[PDB]
């Protein structure tokens, strides 16, 4: 209201175990999983897509 | 090799600690108390500070005027300060004026009037102090830093307390505070300079013998703080200088990493454009900052309490478009404490500290402050030999291990004051607490 | 290469009697065929300036030396664009080809190199 | 404030073509940059037009080029312009790179525009290589076969990579259709990198023939260099006119007017003239992989000029010994070009090896030695 | 949690290595799992199911 | 009494010295692993990769030994 040393109420949001390794690890698990699926999805995409450049079925039929 | 610190106790449990210096003609005697604003709750926050005012407002015997005269007649001065965990009341005098000064201190601590008239008078003085700390930018920054780092905890409160408490502090609550906290087992009578230990112990037996002992006497410097990564921005475009502090949770007085944290702090070090030598300092951050004009100054700190601490840096800068660079390079130097420091930086910083810790003690007040702080936080005076050994035991492996658990990828508390439009949001600052290349 | 390197190597050569006897005449012919004096330059006017060290050394020049260097660069630029050579007093005489800049850059580089060494000191 | 400065879009154009501050003493060797822009604009205009009439299928490709020559109005001009401008593009690029090496344009603070320039040069080579295959004559097919088989030298995966590039087991229809798509694309990539190297240059500005700062004496790009560039635009157009209208096939190989035939091998399979020096370097090394590495290294070694040049002075205007060495380096590069199209016979085999050694020793030995000695000569000579 | 963080997460080099290794394992196992599931929901319908008659 | 500070200059080049670089050696190692795993993963589909590398790994390697029945193969 006036004093700037009285921090506004953050209790609705604050975690009690915010400084723990378990706390950080969980968020890095989410970031890691997302990176993991993005890497797997990129690899699938690149492989399937670039395979268009390999001999097509009609070329392999005449080999 | 400095003279030995002598230490005695009384029956009540009051410690007397002294370090004589027959080369000086003055003496600093005083009472170091292991109590401060932290001992208040939310209702009486500000009491400790309030009492410090009233301690010099007259006792059962001497009135305010008589008190003034008595000190003036002694020839020296009296001084006092209240912090979060420590209160000090000392008297600098001549060699032979030490018995007078001990008598005055014992009187203002034990037998202060705390008259309603004087309470009411100080209530306005202290109210005015609330609107004049606003100018002391460093204090503003550090008070907000504690408030945010220790959000809604006793270490997060200011010493002055809120305006509301100042208007409602009674002589009753003042008396209660000093009766509960100023007990003999929490107090150290300290003498430095031209003092005889045996004389000081006699004076203590004469003046401080009727001090209450606490019900449960814990050792001196006995305390759970839960640090909050967070930020306070106090933007003021009319100020020309930005003041920024960044800290992580640091170490307590008795941590096993106490010296490792001091060495890490010395690797970053301090800088001030006004000092001629600062452009030539060995510190990497100092070189980056001076070459690029990123700041007017920076000061690394490692503040300790009984059960926690704050370790960080305080920056001042007029370069308002490169605040981002300043903060960026500062946190990249902290990253190197985890990734890159070797024997090169560590041995250099240890060399600097071995001297620094002794150099600081260059007058009787400094020595008394050192004795008093150490006795109230550690329960003993640590000899320079023990300190030299603890510093020598800090290796580069210790610094890297400490930084990797304390700094690397950790939450910070961040306070900015002034033209801080260029200070990025929390995430971008906190992202600099690690390096993607490592 | 650093100006320091060039100056030190040259000093090694000037010390050796044999070496100087064979190198100094070649260096003087080289400078004659180089032909920078025919555009009114001094040798130091040709040194690459787009470095932090060189910008610092140029800022330390006395104002008079600095103003004269500006004029010689502008004058050489005008000879270059016109495809002309200096004549008369515009030609730099060997006695006018003074190393006005070398001392400033050697001091800048001395500090820079000491800083690098001291950044790598090991307490023994 | 003038609109050209106020409006952000106009201001970007203004910064490059109008108010751009340039040294006042650039000579005519600073005209190659705008000639290269002209070649690029001609190749885009003629190339997109050819793409409207060309068919990339191997059964129709060669005939679509004959249809362009015979039936499309002015098709002969558009085709000859495109084919000859590809040669002019390389003449201009070698002149531009020659200027840059002689005048020390690769030195700090211009390492980055020079390094992006090296990539531009590689992209030009790939672009022109693929465009030449599109005709699908004898040289198109056989040049594609031998050049793409160099990739077989990549250890372990080389053969697999070649089949993947071809889209089959030899150069055929899949290869031609992919080369068309990539030939269309690569010039757009090249235009981006050309723009990037100019943005990188704009931080230091153009160097100048004296090698000194021009911050003392600048001229606006327009009108001075605009009008100076027009002179060489018209000189270029006169050269272009003489080839396109009077001798349109002088720079080409007659065998590319024979339709591709995988059975019959042409007497001699040689690259287009502008690739010949790199081909001679490849031949010099007996090992297949060795030869490929040397050929790539011959271009990538340009990236180390900023390091191996030890001079305290930018460029060769005032360096008699460096000028002589540069002259030998250039003439050796032309001799390598001539040796790229002789038969593999004595005594050209050993000559090609000596010229290859000299090419590399310029970067690795001679320039560092000569530049070191000249530093000492300047200092002692002017004491 | 400390141990796990310290080994796999703290250094980005190790974190990226762990993500890529996990992506490799995911890719191989997911392929096999989908293949089996697809075969069960489309049982009796595919060529592989009728091939034995011919 | 000490007349002079006691120190040496360590060898250095481009602002790198051996004590610093030695701290980063393991990090280059892990990055190398990351790049190796990444590269191999990118070419896992390439038949030669399967034939020469992946199918030879013990236990796991049978994942990449897969035969099309001659009845189902037009080529
Ligand atoms: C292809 C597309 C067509 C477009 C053509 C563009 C070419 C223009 C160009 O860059 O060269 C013109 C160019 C004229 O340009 P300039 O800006 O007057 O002078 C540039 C030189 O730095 C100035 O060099 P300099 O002033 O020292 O004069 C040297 C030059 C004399 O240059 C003169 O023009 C005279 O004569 C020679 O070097 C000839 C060598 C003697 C052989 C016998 O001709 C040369 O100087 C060529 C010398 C190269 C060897
Ligand atoms: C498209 C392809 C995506 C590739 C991503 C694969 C692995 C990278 C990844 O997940 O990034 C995590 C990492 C790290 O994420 P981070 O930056 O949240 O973690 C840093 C802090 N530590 C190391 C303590 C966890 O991001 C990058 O390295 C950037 C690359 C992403 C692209
Ligand atoms: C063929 C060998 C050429 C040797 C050149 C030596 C210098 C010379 O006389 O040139 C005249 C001029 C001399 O100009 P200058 O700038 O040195 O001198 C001007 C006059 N003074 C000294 C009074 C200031 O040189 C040029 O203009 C050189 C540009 C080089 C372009 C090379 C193209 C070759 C392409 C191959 C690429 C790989
Ligand atoms: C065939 C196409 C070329 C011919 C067009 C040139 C302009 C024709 C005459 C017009 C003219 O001279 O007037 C100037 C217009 O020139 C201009 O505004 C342009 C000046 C030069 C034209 C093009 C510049 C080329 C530079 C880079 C070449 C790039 C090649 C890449 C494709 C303005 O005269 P003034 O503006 O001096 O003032 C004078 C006061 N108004
Ligand atoms: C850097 C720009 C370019 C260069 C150096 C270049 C080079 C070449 C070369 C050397 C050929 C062989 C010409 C011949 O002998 O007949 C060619 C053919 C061709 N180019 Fe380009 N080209 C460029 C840009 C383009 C662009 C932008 C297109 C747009 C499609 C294109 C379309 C073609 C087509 C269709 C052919 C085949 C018809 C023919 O041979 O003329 N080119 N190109
Ligand atoms: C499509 C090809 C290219 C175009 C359109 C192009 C265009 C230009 C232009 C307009 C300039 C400024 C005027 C001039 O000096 O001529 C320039 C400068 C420059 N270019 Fe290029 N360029 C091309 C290719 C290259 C290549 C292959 C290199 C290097 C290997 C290169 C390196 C440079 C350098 C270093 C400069 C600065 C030279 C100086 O002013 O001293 N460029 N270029
Ligand atoms: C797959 C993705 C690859 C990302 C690879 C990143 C590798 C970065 C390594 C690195 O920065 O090493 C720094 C180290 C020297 O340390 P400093 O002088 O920067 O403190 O430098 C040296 O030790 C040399
Ligand atoms: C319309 C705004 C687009 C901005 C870039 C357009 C072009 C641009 O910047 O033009 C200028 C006229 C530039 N010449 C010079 O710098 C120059 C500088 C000094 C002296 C001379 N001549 C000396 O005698 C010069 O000629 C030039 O030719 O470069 C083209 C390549 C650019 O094309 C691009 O990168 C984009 C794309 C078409 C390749
Ligand atoms: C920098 C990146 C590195 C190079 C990129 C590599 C490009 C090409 C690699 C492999 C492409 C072909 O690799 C091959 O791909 C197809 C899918 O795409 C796979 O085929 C698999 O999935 C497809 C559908 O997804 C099915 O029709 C098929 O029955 C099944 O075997 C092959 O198991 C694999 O051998
Ligand atoms: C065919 C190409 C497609 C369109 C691209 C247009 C040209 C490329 C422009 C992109 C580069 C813009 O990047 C930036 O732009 C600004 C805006 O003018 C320019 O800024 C430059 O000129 C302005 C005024 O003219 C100066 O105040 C400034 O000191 C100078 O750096 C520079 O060029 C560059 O610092």
């Amino acid at each position: 209201g006036k004093s700037t040393y009285k921090i506004p109420d953050f209790t609705p949001y604050l975690k009690k175990d915010r400084n723990t390794d378990a706390n950080r690890l969980f968020s890095y698990f989410m970031i890691g999983s997302f990176g993991m699926l993005s890497a797997a999805g990129a690899k699938a995409t690149v492989q399937d897509f670039l395979s268009n450049m390999s001999a097509s079925a009609d070329v392999l039929a005449m080999a | 090799v400095s003279p030995k610190t002598r230490t005695s106790n009384l029956k009540n449990g009051l410690t007397i600690a002294s370090e004589s210096n027959p080369l000086v003609q003055t003496a600093t005697v005083g009472v170091w108390i292991d109590a401060g604003s932290r001992n208040e709750n939310a209702y009486n926050n500000g009491t400790a500070h309030f009492f410090e005012h009233l301690a010099f407002k007259g006792t059962d015997k001497r009135s305010q005027h008589q008190l003034e005269l008595d000190i003036e007649n002694m020839g020296g001065h009296l001084n006092a300060y209240t912090s979060r965990e420590s209160t000090v009341y000392y008297a600098k005098s001549f060699k032979d004026d030490v018995p007078k000064s001990v008598e005055i201190l014992a009187d203002i601590l034990q037998h202060s009037k705390l008259a309603e008239s004087a309470i009411d008078r100080e209530r306005e003085v202290i109210t005015r102090e609330l609107e004049e700390v606003n100018k002391q930018y460093e204090e503003v920054v550090f008070d907000h830093l504690h408030a945010t780092a220790f959000m809604n905890q006793p270490l997060g409160r200011t010493i002055l307390g809120p305006r509301e408490n100042i208007q409602t502090i009674t002589n009753t609550e003042l008396r209660k505070f000093i009766t509960e906290n100023y007990t003999a087992d929490r107090m150290v009578l300290v003498g430095a300079g031209a003092v005889d230990h045996d004389a000081l112990v006699e004076l203590a037996e004469k003046y401080f013998s009727h001090l209450p002992s606490s019900q449960s006497p814990v050792p001196l410097g006995t305390p759970i703080p839960n640090f909050v990564g967070s930020e306070v921005r106090l933007r003021d475009d009319t100020m020309p200088v930005a003041h920024i502090a960044i800290a992580v949770e640091g170490v307590s007085w008795t941590s096993e990493d106490y010296y490792t944290a001091l060495v890490a702090q010395a690797i970053i070090g301090n800088y001030d454009r006004a000092v001629g030598t600062s452009r030539h300092q060995g510190s990497r951050l100092s070189n980056i900052v001076s070459e690029n004009n990123l700041a007017n100054s920076f000061q690394s700190f490692s503040t300790s309490y009984s059960d926690t601490g704050l370790w960080g840096i305080y920056l001042t800068s007029e370069n308002t478009t490169q605040i981002d660079d300043l903060v960026h390079f500062t946190l990249k130097e902290w990253n190197r404490l985890s990734t890159s420091v070797s024997n090169l930086q560590v041995e250099r910083a240890k060399s600097q500290l071995k001297a620094g810790l002794l150099l600081s003690l260059d007058g009787t007040t400094y020595v008394a402050e050192d004795i008093g702080r150490q006795l109230t936080t550690l329960g003993r005076r640590v000899t320079p030999a023990e300190v030299e050994a603890k510093l020598e035991a800090v290796t580069e492996h210790d610094v890297r291990a400490w930084a990797q658990k304390t700094l690397y990828d950790k939450d910070i508390a961040l306070v900015g004051l002034g033209p801080i439009e260029g200070l990025y949001d929390y995430n971008r600052i906190r992202n600099d607490m690690s390096m993607m290349r490592w | 290469a650093s100006i320091t390197s060039v100056v030190k190597t040259s000093e090694l050569i000037l010390k050796s009697p044999l070496l100087s006897k064979i190198v100094v005449p070649l260096a003087k012919t080289y400078v004659k065929f180089s032909g920078y004096r025919q555009l009114g330059f001094k040798m130091n006017d040709l040194i690459i300036e787009e470095t932090p060290n060189m910008q610092l050394a140029l800022r330390r020049l006395p104002p008079t030396e600095s103003y004269d260097r500006v004029y010689r660069l502008i004058r050489a630029t005008q000879f270059s664009l016109s495809h002309k050579l200096a004549t008369g007093n515009d030609i730099t005489k060997p006695e006018e080809d003074d190393h006005y800049l070398i001392p400033y850059i050697l001091d800048v580089e001395a500090e820079a190199f000491e800083k690098d060494a001291l950044d790598n000191l090991e307490v023994v | 404030m003038a609109l050209r400065k106020k409006n952000s879009l106009l201001n970007m154009a203004n910064s490059y073509v109008l108010d751009s501050p340039q040294p006042s003493n650039l000579n005519y060797f600073w005209n190659f940059g705008s000639l290269l822009a002209l070649c690029l604009v001609i190749q885009l205009a003629t190339g997109i037009t050819l793409a409207m009439h060309y068919t990339s299928h191997a059964s129709l490709a060669f005939d679509s080029v004959e249809h362009i020559m015979r039936d499309v109005n002015f098709g002969w001009f558009i085709r000859y312009a495109h084919a000859n401008t590809a040669s002019f593009f390389f003449i201009c690029i070698y002149a531009h790179m020659g200027r840059n090496i002689y005048y020390g344009s690769y030195k700090t603070p211009r390492v980055l525009p020079w390094s992006i320039g090296v990539i531009i040069f590689l992209l030009l080579i790939i672009t022109a290589f693929m465009g030449y295959v599109l005709v699908f004559g004898q040289m198109s097919l056989w040049g594609a076969t031998v050049i793409c088989n160099l990739v077989s030298a990549i250890p372990w995966l080389g053969e697999d990579i070649v089949h993947f590039l071809w889209g089959g087991f030899s150069v055929g229809n899949p290869t031609l259709q992919r080369f068309f798509a990539l030939h269309y694309l690569m010039p757009f990539v090249l235009a981006v990198f050309a723009l990037l190297h100019l943005i990188a240059l704009h931080t230091a500005g153009s160097s100048n023939p004296l090698g000194i700062t021009s911050n003392v004496d600048k001229l606006s790009m327009h009108p001075y260099y605009s009008f100076k560039d027009l002179i060489t635009v018209f000189a270029f157009l006169l050269m272009f006119t003489l080839f396109v209208f009077f001798s349109p096939d002088k720079l080409g190989h007659p065998d590319n007017y024979i339709p591709a035939n995988p059975m019959v091998t042409p007497a001699s399979i040689v690259p287009e003239w502008y690739l010949l020096p790199f081909y001679a370097i490849l031949r010099a090394i007996p090992d297949k992989l060795g030869g490929v590495i040397a050929m790539v290294a011959a271009i990538l070694i340009l990236l180390i000029l900023p390091i191996v040049d030890r001079s305290i002075i930018r460029g060769n205007a005032f360096k008699p010994i460096s000028k002589l060495l540069f002259g030998f380096f250039i003439c050796n590069f032309l001799l390598l070009g001539v040796l790229g199209q002789v038969h593999i016979e004595p005594p050209f085999i050993v000559l090609g090896q000596i010229c290859t050694i000299f090419y590399f020793s310029y970067f690795l030995i001679l320039l560092p030695m000569v530049s070191t000695i000249e530093n000492i000569f300047f200092y002692i000579g002017s004491l | 949690a400390t141990t796990f963080y310290n080994v796999f997460v703290k250094r980005n080099s190790a974190f990226v290595a762990t993500i890529l290794a996990s992506a490799f394992v995911f890719d191989m196992t997911f392929e096999t799992a989908i293949d089996n599931f697809w075969d069960r929901i489309n049982a009796g319908k595919q060529w592989k199911d009728i091939r034995h008659k011919y | 009494y000490v007349k002079k500070p006691s120190y040496k200059i360590v060898p250095h080049f481009l602002g790198f010295n051996i004590p610093t670089v030695s701290k980063w050696i393991p990090i280059f190692g892990i990055w190398g692993a990351a790049a190796g795993i990444g590269a191999l993963f990118l070419i896992e589909g390439v038949p030669r990769t399967r034939q020469d590398i992946l199918s030879k790994i013990p236990i796991i390697g049978e994942h990449w030994i897969r035969e099309i029945p001659a009845s189902d193969n037009p080529f």
